[PDB]
């Protein structure tokens, strides 16, 4: 209901941790926990490669449909793009539905 | 070689997008009427225009068809995909046909 593609299996769900580093254990042996560890995080690279179907359009419309474009007029900042400080937005949210069909 | 009762042709009008390509045609009804009385007429520019306005030629019987301008070929939903996806076209090759003749 929020939208999107229904799945009894949805793509699995990924897992990652650090495996725990313990630091300098006691010379002594005690049965007690390690609360003690080396602080530490991990970095890395991810990609995702998704194969998406499409189902092309076939209207015999005679009059030109309405397209998602970008405006013309001049502005400060271009939408969808990086600011001065080099922050990237988003400034609108873009539905997937413009061509049309008949019922 | 068909006779009086048997249409020389069928009516395509459509497009069709094959992606490298795309085939446009077109099927329209025209009338020829009988131009100047079967007869080849010079025609010139009437004394007292302008001097640049000056010409001089002959007015035919024949007529003739011009498909030269681009809405002959697209619809505006087809002009439409075109522009809004490509960034160039060119012509390849042309059919034409005349069909279902009727004089009056
Ligand atoms: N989002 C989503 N996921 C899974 N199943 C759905 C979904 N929406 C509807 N359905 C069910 C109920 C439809 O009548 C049928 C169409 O399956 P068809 O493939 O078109 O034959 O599948």
């Amino acid at each position: 209901l929020m939208g999107g593609f229904g799945l009894k299996h949805p793509p699995p769900q990924i897992m990652i941790k650090n495996t725990p580093v313990p630091a300098n254990p006691p010379t002594n042996f005690s049965a007690a926990k390690f609360a003690s560890f080396i602080t530490q995080y991990s970095t890395g690279q991810v990609s995702v490669e998704i194969e998406w179907e499409l189902q092309k359009e076939n209207s015999k419309r005679w009059n030109p449909e309405i397209q998602y474009t970008s405006n013309y007029n001049k502005s400060v900042n271009v939408d969808f793009t990086v600011d001065t400080n080099g922050v990237y937005s988003e400034p609108r949210p873009i539905g997937t539905r413009y061509l049309t069909r008949n019922l | 070689a068909d006779g009086v009762g048997n249409s020389s042709g069928n009516w395509h009008c459509d497009s069709q997008w094959l992606g490298d390509r795309v085939i446009t045609t077109s099927t329209r009804t025209w009338a020829l009427p009988t131009y100047n009385n079967h007869l080849y007429k010079q025609i010139s520019s009437q004394s007292g225009a302008t001097n640049d306005n000056h010409y001089f030629g002959y007015s035919t019987p024949w007529g003739y068809f011009d498909f030269n301008r681009f809405h002959c070929h697209f619809s505006p939903r087809d002009w439409q995909r075109l522009i809004n996806n490509n960034w160039g076209f060119r012509p390849k090759r042309l059919n034409f046909k005349l069909f279902n003749i009727q004089v009056k």
